[PDB]
RNA sequence: GUCUUGGGUG
C-alpha cells in the first residue's frame, strides 16, 4: 500500500548473524546481575533486578523477536537477506532524537521496561494501510505490515533503547510519534495512475539496454512466446 | 426544462399508438403511470386529484408560505397573491376562484370522510367527488369505464356523497 | 489497434461503451476519473452559513 | 510518370549548393535502394570490401 | 384537471452568491421561476406544496466555471387539459363567432357551428348574449363543456371546445 | 441510497495530493471571481496564495465526495480532512 | 463560453450504444434524397437541389448560412442526406459476418438449424456475451446441412460475391448469393432467433448490414479547398459519391431497356466496388479505387487509422495553441524551478486574468502599456466574450476595466508553466516552472534538470505549455512543479544530481 | 502553425494525474465544438435554429429532448465517418444498464 | 490552400 517514492533500503537486523550473536544483543534477565541492563544508564537500575513480573514482559519481547527471527528466516528471506526498501527511515529518527533531546553525558535514563514495551506494542497497532472493523480488513492489514514490525521491533529493542542508542523518555516518545506521521506520509495516494507510472518505468530503462537478455528477451516476455530463443 | 422522473424511455423498433389521448377509454400519457414514482425512486400510487383535495392543498400552502414570509405571524382573492408574478397571480386566482365555484365538500372534514369511504381507479375516483350525479346513470355514461369492473357501489356512494353536500 | 475492425464489431454487436476508461474521456474531451478528476467537489452548505449575514445574496 | 508508384524515389535529386565541400560530395553520392521497411541491419554494415 | 406532480429543476448559482444565507436565495429563485410556467408535458404549475420546505441539497462545482449545480427536487401540482376531458368554465367574453369561458389558468372558446341550433345570438340585447327559449348564456353563465382540441404552444395553450354534445352547454 | 453515514467511512482521514491541488484550484477560481474571502486577507492579493491561506486555516467551504469502484461514494468537508 | 447560448441542458457522455443505421432510421434522420450526380447547377451558382452539395446538407462557406438549420459556419454542425439504391450491396466491413450468418441459419425459411434440444446449443445459448455466444453457436450450427427439411449450402467468400454450394442428391449447382436474396433471408430471422445468433432486436438486426439507402455526409465531412485564387477540387469522398450516382443511374438504364445479363451484373457490380471502396480501399486481391492522378482514393477506413488518422492523429493528441516552442541554454544563475523565457514569446503568449478588486491597478497599468511593450497587454473580453483586441484599438487610454471582465495580459515572472522535451519517456519529461523573462531568442534551464529532460545545449529544443485558467495553474504548480519530482518512484531514488562542473569544482 | 501535443505527452499528463490541464490542451487549445444529439436516437441529426430557438430530430419527430455537447470537432468529424459507413455512434448522457 | 517526393535537426 505504499508510495514509490517513500521506501527506502533498511537492514532488518533480527535476520542475520548467528543465534549467539542474536541472543546477547536481544535477550536481557533481571534476576542474573550481570547479563541485565547495565546500572550506570537508568535511575532505577537498583529497583530492577530480580523482579519477575516485568521478566514475564521481557520474555515476551524476546519471543515475539524470536517469532520475527523464524519468520523472516524461513519464509520471507530464506537466502539471507536482510537490506530491502521499507519506508520511514529509522536510523535517521533516532539520531534525529538523539540531536534534538541532546543525549550526551550518559545520563540515567528514565525509560521503564514497561513502558518501552507497551510504547513499541502500542505502536505496532497504529499503523494503518487499511481502515475498518471488518475481520478481512484487520487480516489484510496486519499481512501489510509484518515485515515493517518486524524492522521496528528489530529496532525499538528493549536492550537496544536503553544501552546502544540510551533515549530518555522524550525522545522514545519523538522516535513513536515520528513513525506514526511518517508512516502515515508514506502511503500511496487514491487516484494515482500507477498502471501508467509503472509502465513508465518499466519502459524508460529499455531505451538504455548463451542466454538471451535485454530488449529481445524482454520482447519475448511481453509477447508471450511458445517458443524461446 | 420541466422534467420528471420520467427518464430514458429508450427506443425500441416498434412504436407504438398509445400515446393518444383519450380520457373516456383510461389513456392519459405516460406522464401518470398507474403507479407513480417519488423524488426517491420509491414506488408510490399514482395522484388524481379532485377539486376538493386540490383546493385543501392549495389553500394550506398559500397560507403556510404567507405564515413562512411573516416570521411566524382566509379568501382565495387574497389567498392566491402569495405567488411571483403578475401571470403567477393571476393564473392562481382564476384557478382558486373555479375551485370555490365548484367545490362541494368545503372542508377538510368531509374530505377525509369521501377519503374513507373510497379507499378503483383514481380517475373516476376524484371525478365522483368532483361531478355530482343523481343516478347510476349519468356515472355509467358519463364515466363509461364503471361497467366493465363489476365493483359499482355507484347508488349509496353517490347517495351519500349528495348527502354530505354542503349547500349552497 | 485495429480501429475500423474494432468499431465494425461494436456496431454489429451493439456494444455499450460505459465511458468509465481513460481514452473514452480524452477523445470526448471530458474530465477523466483519474487523480484530480477522481472525486467531485461540492458546495458545503454546513460550514456556509457561518459567515456574517451581511456576505448575503441579495 | 502515371507508374510513380514502383518506380524508385530519389533517383534525382536538387544540387546541394550550401557550400563548396557539400556540393562536391553530393556529386559523388551513391544509394543502396533496400527501402527501411526492413530492420536487417546487415547492409547498413562497415565491409571489409569497402575499403 | 390538477396532477400531483413529483419535478426537479437545476440550477446554476454564481460564485459571488456565495454566502451564509445561499439556499433561501435559490428557494426563492425557484418559487419565482417555476410558479406560473407553462409545460406541453405537464400542464400548469399553478403553486407548489410546501413551497418553503423544499430540500435544495447538496451542490455539485462544475469543473471549469465554479458554478454550483443543484438538482431541487419536490412534488408540485399541476393543471393539464386533455381532449374528450369535460371541463366547467364560466364565460368571459361574447362574440358573434363564439364566447370565451376560463378554464383553470386558461380561457376557451367555443365555435358558431359547434353550438346547438336553438342557441340564436342577438348584437342588441341588454345585456348582450346567446339567448333560446326558455335559457340565456348571458355574461357569470356556467358552461359544463367538453374539451375537443389543445394546441401545445409552449409558453401560452389555448384549447377550442365544443358544447354540441348532450348533457353540455348552458347549465 | 449511495451516501454513507459518517460513522462507517472507511476511506483515508487525509486530504490526497490530486484533491488538495483540485481543492486549491477550485478556490481560486472562485476567489478571483470576486466571491467572498473567509481569511483575513493581510498581504497577498494572488488568488492562489489566499485559497492555499484558506486551507491551512481549515476555511474552505467545499466538500469531496469520494466515489467508490461499486458507486457508492463518501462525503468529507474539507474542514475535516487532515493537510499535511 | 464561446458556444452561443443555447436552451438544452449541458450533460456529459455516459454510455455509448454503437449499432447500425437501419434502413427506416437512415431515411428518417436524413433532410433530402440525393439522387442527381452532377456537383454544380449547371457551370453557375447555386447549386442543384438533390446534389451532393445541397445546402440542406448545411453550410461550409463564411457568408452563407445552412438552410436547415439557420446557422453560420462558425456554429452549423452540417446536415445528413440519403441516397437509395438500385439494387442492395454488401457493406465491405460486414461480409464475414454475413457468410458467419448465412452458415449459422436455414437460408430458405429464416430458422437456427439447431434448437435448444441439443444440449450443446443448449448451454451455448447461455453466454451473455453476443460475440462469445455467437461463436459457441457458430462453432456447433455450421455443420448441420438441413433445417422445413431443406438441405443447407457451404458458403464460401470469392471477393465480394458470396458463393453458396448446394450439394443436392453428384453435381452441387453452385450459385452466387447476391445481397438482395440474402436481404429477404435475413429479413424474416425471428427476433428470438437473433437474439440467440448475438444481434440485437433495437440496435443491430442483421439484415442491416447490407445496405440499400445510404447516408451522403454534409459537406464539412468532405470540404473542398483552393488551389490558386480561384481554382478548387472535391474531396475523394465527393468524386467517390459522383461515382456512385453515376453506377446507380447506369443500375437504372438497364432495367428499363435491353440488358443480355452480362451488363446487369457488371453495371450492379460497379456499384458494389464503388460503394465498397467508398468504406474501405485497402481490400485484398482486387485493384484500388484510383484518382486519375495515379493515387489512390482516400476512403474512410483510410481517414479513420494510424498515427495520422482521426483516432490517434486527432483525438488522442493534437495541435494546441498557446504553445511555444525555441532552443535551450544553460543558466547557472537560474533557480531549480525556474525557466528563462525569451521576451518575444512572452509577449506572443498570455493568460487571461479576471479582473478583481485586488488586481485592477496592475491590470489597468498592463492595459495602459499596450501589446508592443512588456509587462502590457494584447486583448480585454468584456462580460459576454467579445474581444477588444489592442493593437488596433488607436484609443488605448480610453479603457475603464470592468470588474469580471478579463485582460490577456503578457507572460510574466512566476507564471506557472509547462516545460516539456520530446520524447516524453517518463512524467518526469514534463515538468512545471516558474517564468523568469529575459533577453535573447533561447528558452534557459538550471543544470540540474538537464538529466530528467535528458537534455543538453547542443541544439535542443522544448515546448513550453500555457495554463489559460486558474485550475490548470493551480494543478501545475501543486502536482508537476520541479521540486516534487526530485524523487522519482522508478528506482525510489533521485533522478536530479549535482552535475558537470559543480561536482567537479565542489570535488 | 501549432505544436503537436502527441500521444506520449498524453502518456506524462496522465501519470501525472493532471486531468483538468489535458483537457484543456484538447479542447479549449485545440478544437473545441458544441453539437446538438437526439435525447431518444442519440445520433447527431437534430435540426438547431439558435436564433429561433427551435429544434428538431426529424427522424424521431422529437423537438424537446436535445441536448448540447461541447466536443473535439474531430470527434464529432469521426462520428460523421462512421455514419457514412452505416455504423450508428449513439452518444447517450445518462446511463442505463 | 492541398497532396507526394527529397534533404535534414534533437
Ligand atoms: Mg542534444
Ligand atoms: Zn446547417
Ligand atoms: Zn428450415
Ligand atoms: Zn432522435
Amino acid at each position: 500500500g505504499l508510495d514509490g517514492t517513500q521506501v527506502e533500503r533498511q537492514t532488518i537486523d533480527t535476520i542475520p548473524g548467528s543465534d549467539k550473536a542474536f541472543h546477547k544483543r536481544y535477550y536481557v534477565d533481571l534476576m542474573d546481575e550481570k547479563n541485565s541492563i547495565k546500572p550506570d544508564v537508568i535511575e532505577y537500575a537498583a529497583d530492577i533486578l530480580g523482579d519477575v513480573e516485568l521478566q514475564k514482559e521481557l520474555n515476551s519481547e524476546y519471543e515475539q523477536l524470536v517469532s520475527d527471527r523464524k519468520f523472516l528466516r524461513e519464509i520471507v528471506f530464506v537466502n539471507g537477506d536482510h537490506n530491502w526498501p521499507l519506508p520511514v527511515n529509522l536510523r535517521r529518527i533516532i539520531q534525529n532524537a538523539q540531536q534534538i533531546f541532546h543525549l550526551d553525558r550518559a545520563k540515567a535514563s528514565d525509560l521503564t521496561i514497561p513502558e518501552i514495551i507497551h510504547g513499541v506494542r502500542d505502536l505496532c497497532k497504529k499503523l494503518f494501510v487499511l481502515r475498518g472493523e471488518n475481520e478481512l480488513i484487520k487480516e489484510a492489514q496486519q499481512n501489510a505490515t509484518s515485515l515493517f514490525q518486524c524492522l521496528v521491533r528489530a529496532r525499538l529493542a528493549t536492550r537496544r533503547i536503553l544501552e546502544e542508542f540510551r533515549l530518555n523518555r522524550d525522545a522514545f516518545e519523538w522516535v513513536l510519534g515520528t513513525i506514526e506521521a511518517q508512516f502515515q506520509r508514506s502511503l500511496v495516494h487514491p487516484g494515482e495512475m500507477v498502471g501508467v507510472i509503472a509502465a513508465q518505468s518499466i519502459g524508460e530503462p529499455a531505451t538504455q539496454m548463451n542466454v538471451t537478455l535485454g530488449v529481445p528477451r524482454l520482447k519475448e516476455i511481453l509477447n508471450v512466446a511458445k517458443n524461446i530463443k | 426544462v420541466s422534467t420528471s422522473t420520467v427518464g430514458a424511455r429508450r427506443r425500441r423498433a416498434k412504436q407504438q399508438v398509445d400515446d393518444e389521448e383519450n380520457a373516456t377509454l383510461l389513456r392519459l400519457g405516460p406522464e401518470f403511470a398507474l403507479k407513480q414514482y417519488d423524488h426517491d425512486g420509491n414506488e408510490h400510487d399514482l395522484i388524481a386529484l379532485s377539486l376538493s383535495e386540490s383546493r385543501l392543498l392549495i389553500r394550506e400552502a398559500l397560507k403556510a408560505r404567507s405564515r413562512a414570509r411573516n416570521g411566524g405571524v382566509i379568501d382565495d382573492d387574497e389567498l392566491a397573491k402569495v405567488t411571483s408574478g403578475a401571470v403567477a397571480n393571476g393564473v392562481v386566482k382564476k384557478t382558486l376562484d373555479y375551485l370555490n365555484t365548484f367545490a362541494r365538500f368545503k372542508d377538510e372534514e368531509t374530505c377525509t370522510a369521501v377519503d374513507q369511504l373510497l379507499h378503483l381507479h383514481p380517475f373516476e375516483i376524484a371525478q365522483l367527488s368532483s361531478l355530482g350525479c343523481e343516478d347510476v346513470d349519468e356515472a355509467i355514461t358519463l364515466i363509461p369505464s364503471l361497467a366493465a369492473k363489476k365493483e359499482v357501489n355507484l347508488q349509496r356512494i353517490l347517495d351519500e356523497l349528495n348527502r354530505l353536500e354542503d349547500p349552497y | 489497434e485495429e480501429t475500423v475492425e474494432i468499431l465494425f464489431e461494436a456496431g454489429a454487436a451493439a456494444e455499450l461503451d460505459d465511458c468509465r476508461g481513460v481514452s473514452e474521456n480524452v477523445m470526448l474531451g471530458q474530465l477523466a476519473p483519474m487523480g484530480t478528476g477522481a472525486f467531485d467537489v461540492m458546495i458545503d452548505e454546513k460550514l456556509l452559513t457561518s459567515l456574517p449575514a451581511d456576505y448575503a445574496p441579495t | 510518370q502515371k507508374k510513380a508508384m514502383s518506380s524508385r524515389a530519389g533517383v534525382s535529386q536538387v544540387l546541394n549548393r550550401y557550400t563548396y565541400s557539400s556540393t562536391l560530395s553530393h556529386l559523388r553520392r551513391t544509394n543502396t535502394p533496400i527501402g527501411r521497411d526492413g530492420k536487417l541491419a546487415k547492409p547498413r554494415q562497415l565491409h571489409n570490401t569497402h575499403w | 384537471m390538477f396532477f400531483l406532480k413529483d419535478l426537479s429543476l437545476i440550477l446554476t448559482l454564481h460564485p459571488s452568491y456565495f454566502g451564509p444565507q445561499m439556499n433561501q436565495y435559490l428557494r426563492e429563485k425557484l418559487l419565482t421561476d417555476v410558479e406560473g410556467t407553462c409545460t406541453g408535458q405537464f400542464g400548469y404549475i399553478v403553486t407548489v406544496l410546501d413551497g418553503m420546505n423544499i430540500d435544495v441539497g447538496k451542490g455539485r462545482i462544475i469543473p471549469g466555471s465554479g458554478s454550483a449545480e443543484f438538482e431541487v427536487k419536490y412534488r408540485a401540482v399541476v393543471w393539464k387539459p386533455f381532449k374528450g376531458e369535460v371541463v366547467d368554465a364560466i364565460v368571459s367574453n361574447v362574440s358573434p363567432i363564439g364566447f370565451f369561458a376560463d378554464v383553470g389558468p386558461l380561457n376557451v372558446f367555443v365555435s358558431t357551428r359547434l353550438i346547438p341550433d336553438n342557441l340564436v345570438y342577438n348584437p342588441s340585447n341588454s345585456p348582450p348574449a346567446y339567448m333560446s327559449n326558455d335559457e340565456l348564456i348571458t355574461k357569470g353563465s356556467k358552461v359544463r363543456l367538453k374539451v375537443v382540441g389543445t394546441r401545445t404552444d409552449v409558453n401560452e395553450i389555448y384549447a377550442i371546445g365544443s358544447i354540441k354534445e348532450d348533457f353540455l352547454g348552458a347549465i | 441510497e449511495l451516501a454513507i453515514l459518517k460513522e462507517e467511512r472507511t476511506t483515508t482521514p487525509y486530504l490526497t495530493k490530486y484533491e488538495r491541488a483540485r481543492i486549491l484550484g477550485t478556490r481560486a477560481l472562485q476567489i478571483s471571481m470576486n466571491a467572498p474571502v473567509l481569511v483575513d486577507i493581510e498581504g497577498e492579493t494572488d488568488p492562489l496564495q489566499i485559497a492555499m491561506k484558506e486551507l491551512s486555516q481549515r476555511k474552505i467551504p467545499l466538500v469531496i465526495r469520494r466515489y467508490l469502484p461499486d458507486g457508492s461514494y463518501e462525503d468529507w468537508g474539507c474542514d475535516e480532512l487532515i493537510v499535511d | 463560453s464561446q458556444f452561443p447560448y443555447s436552451s438544452a441542458p449541458l450533460r456529459s457522455v455516459k454510455e455509448v450504444q454503437f449499432g447500425l443505421l437501419s434502413p427506416e432510421e437512415i431515411r428518417a434522420i436524413s433532410v433530402v434524397k440525393i439522387e442527381y450526380p452532377e456537383i454544380m447547377d449547371e457551370s453557375r451558382q447555386r447549386p442543384r437541389e438533390g446534389g451532393l452539395n445541397d445546402p440542406k446538407l448545411g453550410s461550409i462557406d463564411r457568408n452563407f448560412k445552412c438552410q436547415t438549420c439557420g446557422e453560420g459556419m462558425a456554429e452549423c454542425p452540417g446536415h445528413f442526406g440519403h441516397m437509395e439504391l438500385a439494387k442492395p450491396v454488401f457493406h465491405i466491413g460486414f461480409i464475414p459476418k454475413i457468410k458467419k450468418v448465412c452458415e449459422c441459419i436455414c437460408m430458405n425459411c429464416g430458422k437456427l438449424l439447431l434448437d435448444e434440444t441439443n444440449p450443446t446449443m443448449a448451454q451455448a445459448i447461455r453466454i451473455r456475451d453476443p460475440k462469445k455466444r455467437f461463436n459457441a453457436v457458430w462453432q456447433l450450427c455450421k455443420t448441420k446441412m438441413v433445417c422445413c427439411g431443406n438441405t443447407q449450402p457451404v458458403v464460401r467468400k470469392d471477393g465480394m460475391k458470396l458463393w453458396g454450394t448446394w450439394k443436392k442428391s453428384a453435381q452441387p449447382e453452385r450459385k452466387l448469393l447476391t445481397p438482395g436474396e440474402i436481404l429477404n433471408v435475413f429479413k424474416h430471422i425471428s427476433p428470438e432467433d437473433c437474439f440467440r445468433l448475438g444481434f440485437n432486436e433495437d440496435y443491430a438486426r442483421p439484415e442491416w448490414m447490407i445496405i440499400t439507402v445510404l447516408p451522403v455526409p454534409p459537406p464539412q465531412v468532405r470540404p473542398s479547398i483552393a488551389m490558386d485564387e480561384t481554382t478548387q477540387g472535391q474531396d475523394d469522398l465527393t468524386h467517390k459519391l459522383s461515382d456512385i450516382l453515376k453506377a446507380n443511374i447506369n443500375v437504372q438504364k438497364l432495367e428499363m431497356d435491353g440488358s443480355p445479363q452480362h451488363i446487369i451484373n457488371e453495371v450492379e457490380q460497379l456499384l458494389q466496388f464503388h460503394v465498397a471502396t467508398y468504406m474501405d480501399n485497402d481490400i485484398a486481391g482486387q485493384p484500388q479505387a484510383l484518382q486519375k492522378s495515379g493515387r489512390p482514393v482516400k476512403a474512410i477506413r483510410a481517414r479513420l487509422k494510424g498515427k495520422e488518422g482521426r483516432l490517434r492523429g486527432n483525438l488522442m493528441g493534437k495541435r494546441v495553441d498557446f504553445s511555444a516552442r525555441t532552443v535551450i541554454s544553460g543558466d547557472p544563475n537560474l533557480e531549480l524551478d525556474q525557466v528563462g523565457v525569451p521576451i518575444s514569446i512572452a509577449k506572443t503568449l498570455s493568460y487571461p486574468e479576471t479582473v478583481t478588486q485586488y488586481n485592477i491597478h496592475r491590470l489597468t497599468e498592463y492595459v495602459r502599456n499596450g501589446p508592443n511593450e512588456h509587462p502590457g497587454a494584447k486583448y480585454v473580453i468584456r462580460d459576454n466574450g467579445d474581444r477588444i483586441d489592442l493593437r488596433y484599438h488607436k484609443r488605448a487610454g480610453d479603457i475603464v476595466l470592468q470588474y469580471g471582465w478579463k485582460v490577456e495580459r503578457h507572460l510574466m515572472d512566476d507564471d506557472p508553466v509547462l516545460f516539456n522535451r520530446q520524447p516524453s519517456l517518463h512524467k518526469m519529461s514534463m515538468m512545471a516552472h516558474r517564468v523568469k523573462v529575459m533577453p535573447y531568442s533561447t528558452f534557459r534551464l538550471n543544470l540540474s534538470v538537464t538529466s530528467p529532460y535528458n537534455a543538453d545545449f547542443d541544439g535542443d529544443e522544448m515546448n513550453l505549455h500555457v495554463p489559460q485558467s486558474e485550475e490548470t495553474r493551480a494543478e501545475l504548480s501543486q502536482l508537476c512543479a520541479v521540486p516534487l519530482q526530485i524523487v522519482s518512484p522508478q528506482s525510489n531514488k533521485p533522478v536530479m544530481g549535482i552535475v558537470q562542473d559543480t561536482l567537479c569544482g565542489v570535488r | 502553425g501549432g505544436l503537436r501535443f502527441g500521444e506520449m505527452e498524453r502518456d506524462c499528463m496522465i501519470a501525472h494525474g493532471a486531468a483538468g490541464f489535458l483537457k484543456e490542451r484538447l479542447m479549449e487549445a485545440s478544437d473545441a465544438f458544441r453539437v446538438h444529439v437526439c435525447g431518444i436516437c442519440g445520433l447527431m441529426s437534430v435540426i438547431a435554429n439558435l436564433k429561433k430557438n427551435q429544434f428538431e430530430c426529424r427522424s424521431c419527430k422529437n423537438k424537446t429532448n436535445i441536448y448540447q455537447l461541447h466536443i473535439p470537432y474531430a470527434a464529432k468529424l469521426l462520428f460523421q465517418e462512421l455514419m457514412a459507413m452505416n455504423i450508428a455512434p449513439r452518444l447517450y448522457t445518462e446511463r442505463s444498464g
